[PDB]
């Protein structure tokens, strides 16, 4: 059994992306649910589980079958407990792009998540670890990270820092290996 | 890097972006009159695409176009930050 992964904080999208590319045998992604009709290019069971009955997804949501769900553009979208469990039972860390609120929901499903928070040391540090954004964007990301830490510290397995994204990523990898026993 | 635009006609443009994330479900394109009470228009292209056609634009009118990457790790919410430019056709 492989613990699923939630990385939060600045540069988490890059960390998620590089983990899968660099260790495709140890990491995976799960297939979410939607009630929106499928697009011509999409494949049922790969892009989404396309649910025919909105009423069916609604019962499942009320039954706590989703670690995260919401309505967007009049359609329901969720990441399901079973879909995550299916990835983990292949021995792959399920890389999740979900809210911090989902960590509690994963623990209640006995899925034992790893949650890692990337903490910026300062506004300047944001620009050290993310060299693709403006200063205006860096302050938004700095503000959001601050508020994330204040509300969700107890859900974090680890907090990692660095003066560069390479140092962040090295710590993220080492934490996952350590927590993988 | 940046969002690139080429005018195909006074009513239509072709926007392009640099694939930075490797594991993208789809890209979400939104466009709307730069400064406008009118809701934004939007559509998607597969995560394999780095270009998209936007037609039906009012000629000479400023539009704000933004592209969101939705990763395979996410059910709907996009990666941050999105990329955006302001463009009007004709020159």
């Amino acid at each position: 059994y492989a613990r699923p992964i939630i990385i939060l904080g600045p540069t988490k999208d890059r960390a998620n992306d590089d983990l899968l590319s660099e260790f495709p045998d140890k990491f995976g992604s799960c297939v979410p649910h939607t009630t929106r009709p499928k697009r011509e290019y999409e494949i049922d069971g790969r892009d989404y589980h396309f649910v025919s009955s909105r009423e069916k997804m609604e019962k499942d949501i009320q039954a706590h079958k989703f670690i995260e769900a919401g309505q967007y553009n009049s359609h329901l979208y969720g990441t399901s407990v079973q879909s995550v469990r299916e990835v983990a039972e292949q021995g792959k860390h399920c890389i999740l792009d979900v809210s911090a609120n989902a960590v509690r929901r994963l623990q209640a499903a006995h899925l034992h998540p790893i949650a890692i928070f990337i903490r910026p040391r300062s506004l300047e540090n944001v620009l050290e670890i993310n060299k693709r954004i403006t200063e205006e964007q860096a302050r938004k990301a700095f503000d959001r990270a601050t508020k994330l830490e204040q509300e969700f510290t107890e859900c974090f397995s680890a907090i990692v820092e660095g003066d560069s994204f390479e140092e962040i990523y090295h710590k993220v990898k080492r934490v996952i290996e350590d927590l993988s026993g | 890097f940046m969002l690139e635009v080429k005018e195909a006609s006074p009513t239509s443009i072709q926007i392009s972006w640099v694939l930075h994330l490797r594991h993208v479900r789809y890209y979400r394109i939104t466009y709307g009159e730069t400064g406008g009470n009118s809701p934004v228009q939007e559509f998607t292209v597969p995560g394999s695409k780095s270009t998209a056609t936007i037609s039906g634009l009012k000629p000479g009118v400023d539009y704000t176009i933004t592209v969101y990457a939705v990763t395979i790790f996410s059910a709907y919410r996009s990666a941050w930050p999105p990329i955006s430019i302001n463009y009007r056709t004709g020159s």
